[PDB]
């Protein structure tokens, strides 16, 4: 029940941090990976003999409500036009809210798309999908 | 051709030896074109543009400035008129 | 006949839309006047036409809709489009007041009801963008006997007229 | 006790007026509103951070006994069939009976439904539910 | 007090007529309508800009005690089974008892349901709910 | 029996205060909350393993008789039309009448709806339902 | 709560402007972008070594209710038939309603499609999808 | 509210006309267009330099309930079998119901498909999708 | 309302007939067609110059509940296995129930697929999709 004693992580007890700054009013954070698992077959056997990991591919999508100040365009993590060419590699962390302990880290994220939506009588929302080099967890 | 086309909350103060404009009165500044119009020369003109040119990202807001001098305008009495310069300082003699 | 053409253009514009800078489609103008001359004419309340040869095209545009009335302090008198909007708005308000109140149903149509009717009318006109804005809280009505004396404020559509650019070359 | 000195409004001392005409023998007038109050949440916090007013919605229901003359259909405020297409926006006021002072006003009401009931040995009744643009009070 | 001078309609002084015949021993007649009032909103404004009447829908319910003769099934206005396919559009009127003057008319009613109830030591009752094209009042 | 010695709170001995002003002639004050208690299940066990508090949601409804002066619209706590956009967050307190001691406080209430009713031969009534950030009690 | 103090943008407090004119009764404005993020791989390493931004692509979709006057065809921003060949590049802005401050700008939009829908008992709607050169935000 | 004063077009106030005859009991009319907007890129620049309109393509879909007489097959606008080879180019108009004023016109429509559906206890429906040369609006 | 006077066809008043025999307890009959409308373009003009009908293609799908006797397999219209090779071309008609008048006819249908479904606590259903040479209507 209590935060210290619950056995399952929840969105309430997890912070999303970027460049050492917590992302305020993020809504979701989905992590996708693919190892390129290819099976090896032969003539003379129906089954796959073994599976080989050919290539690593990773994606993270962050959804966020458009903050008045400090949205991704103003805060400088997303960018528009040729400004992409000047934005260095960025690292995003997922941290426990209680102990500020890293749950996972996405080493070196870089954007794929930056999506925005204004709509009648609804909160403005934003979405970025990053590709990243590698993920890892420590401690 | 009267209608035509032609071609930070922390407010910051400066005071010192400006060499232009009427002294002993506070001026509220927003752009250095306004500064050159009033503060022709001296350290205040450098200070204003330094405040707004202080940092590539950050800048001072509206600036409050006063020329602290005992300057007075050049003037003349000739004909049936008394003639007074709007400029204050030694330059008004020109 | 140039004034005829200008009247044909102005009658074709939207109500409250100005002839300012609109094309005239005159062929050639027996024009003496340059910029300072245009200033002298327009400050005197005399409408003037300027020939403009664009980089690849030619057109004749009329600088302003200033009326012959000299004093500029009141744009209802000085400016034609403001006056036109004032005339149409006033006529509509007159008619609506007639229908609502000079039907003479009762004296019990107290001052607060008249205030409410005014504010609803100005709200509709703001919704139509026929007026820029009005004070919601600064309408007053006094009624005595069969007579109601009314005072109101309206903010007219504020037009935007002048620009100056200080282009600087560097490096 | 007296009308001038009682501190609470009552149905006895309030008139219901439409188009400058008092509605005779109205029985009730209910005003309903909704501001569309939506709360803003995040990952990393259980509570709502703030509430935003998304959309304004208003309704007024007027119940009335069927007058012999000058009922809503005859008086011209309600309408039947295609006549709805020709009835302009109407404004309803709620006024103090004593001083004829506006308590509230419903700027620009427009009908949703027009309900009628005949019944044995009972008074005929009518009900209209209007949507309206905005409400306000003055003086 | 008197019929000619009372200012409010009542069930005592109103007749319910169908196809030119008065309905004997009807108990109630409820009229329901909906104009489909939809409000128009935007981005940039909380309030509804205007209300548009999208669609007209109407219903009338007539409740009646089961007459020995000339009930709705025998009288031929209601019908059972495939007989619905052969019953033409019917018009119902609500008329003043005194002057035989039309109060309202429901042009072209057609049945939705025909409900009946027998119960111990109680009068048998009937109910029909009609949809109708349009309503109107004259004179 | 006496006020100082009774062991149960009652409506007689409790004041309802808003913005430091006691609400005169309020009739009821209902407080509703929901912790979003979700149970955690598995494959391999029928029962819920634990319950997690996902989201906090709160509501307070205040019912009041329409005061002649100083009703919620005139007093400035409720609002009509676009005035909602300009009404800042408001705090409501429930206080003991005797010692002026806070029983509970509703930090930062904001309105959901503002309901009114005029009726024949009855006192006019008002109702507001607020959403609020958090509640708490002190001393 | 108030407009000046809310920390999140909403459709209520944002205007959509085109060619200096506010678009009346727009319903939504979606912004889509793609940076063409390609990962670089090798023989001798599973992971991507780096991500390169190959090409910038942008889209904006504006949905609007068919205004009686001044719809996109009449207002001159959309066009039909060969008129496309004569419509110059157009710029669309998204502005704050309060301070008239640019939130983002879509430099030089040009249409991809112009979609219309008439339907029974429903409001007529319009949709344009523009391609644009670049987006940016200032101040 | 009224037809003359509403600022938005609706299905109630729009007629669909073909060959000078109004289409009775049509349900929807969707207009689709594509300008073939292609962006121009280079070596040496990430962004698109300009967009060129390569090809114009248009479609209109009309949905209609199967009229007893005068359906599209009987009325002669749709056709079955080899009869397509003999049906000349047809023009469809969308007109205002009030003033009989052309809203848009689809110059020279020609059919792509003719779809029909019979179903249990449901109204029979029809759908035609036309290609057309060009669209335009006048007055 | 009545069958003779309703202006719209419905599933209630339409029979589905095959080989002169009415199909008992059919549920739906969908007719699909495509004229292969290709547009003609040029160098020197954006628009399509004309549309040519390249090829005629037709499909009809009939859905039916599995009759105990006389289902399509037993009745001999559908077939299983090599029996397809021996089933001659079949003609299906859609007829008015009242006057036995042909609404449309599908000259020479031939099956594409024969689909069946048994399911728990549900009626067994069948579906056949035919290709056909041509469709036409007479009288």
């Amino acid at each position: 029940a209590s935060e210290a004693k619950q056995t399952v992580h929840t969105g309430n007890t997890v912070l999303l941090m970027i460049k050492g700054k917590p992302v305020g009013r993020a809504q979701s954070a989905s992590g996708q990976r693919e190892y390129g698992t290819t099976g090896v077959y032969e003539i003379g056997s129906i089954m796959p003999q073994e599976h080989v990991y050919l290539r690593y591919e990773g994606t993270i999508t962050v959804e966020r409500l458009r903050m008045k100040k400090e949205n991704f365009a103003d805060l400088g993590y997303a960018s528009l036009g040729e400004e992409i060419l000047k934005k260095d590699i960025i690292d995003i962390l997922v941290v426990d809210n209680l102990t500020k302990q890293v749950i996972i880290s996405y080493h070196g994220c870089s954007a794929n798309n930056y999506n925005e939506t204004w709509q009648t009588n609804e909160i403005v929302t934003e979405e970025i999908e990053f590709s990243y080099l590698t993920a890892s967890d420590k401690a | 051709t009267r209608p035509h086309a032609s071609i930070s909350e922390k407010v910051f103060c400066l005071i010192g030896q400006a060499e232009g404009g009427e002294p002993n009165t506070v001026y509220e500044l927003r752009n250095y074109s306004q500064a050159k119009r009033l503060f022709r020369s001296g350290e205040l003109l450098d200070a204003i543009e330094l405040a707004w040119g202080s940092n590539p990202n950050y800048t001072a807001g509206r600036i409050l400035a006063m020329r602290i001098e005992d300057a007075k305008p050049a003037s003349a009495e000739i004909g049936g008129l008394k003639i007074t310069s709007k400029i204050y300082g030694n330059v008004a003699n020109n | 006949m140039v004034a005829v053409a200008l009247g044909g253009l102005a009658s074709g514009l939207e109500i409250g839309e100005s002839i300012t800078f609109k094309p005239l489609r005159v062929s050639s103008l027996d024009q003496i006047y340059e910029s300072i001359d245009l200033d002298e004419l327009n400050e005197n309340g005399i409408i003037s036409i300027e020939f403009v040869r664009n980089r690849t095209n030619t057109f004749f545009r009329i600088v302003d809709d200033v009326t012959t009335f000299n004093d500029k302090s009141d744009p209802v008198k000085a400016e034609m489009a403001v006056g036109e909007a004032n005339d149409f708005l006033v006529s509509e308000l007159k008619v609506q007041l007639e229908d609502q109140f000079i039907g003479t149903r009762t004296i019990n149509t107290s001052a607060s009801i008249i205030k409410d009717f005014i504010q609803s009318y100005l709200g509709r006109k703001k919704r139509d963008n026929e007026i820029q804005d009005f004070p919601a809280e600064d309408v007053q009505v006094i009624v005595e006997g069969n007579e109601a004396r009314i005072s109101m404020t309206v903010y007219p559509i504020r037009s935007f007229k002048k620009i100056s650019v200080s282009l600087v070359y560097k490096q």
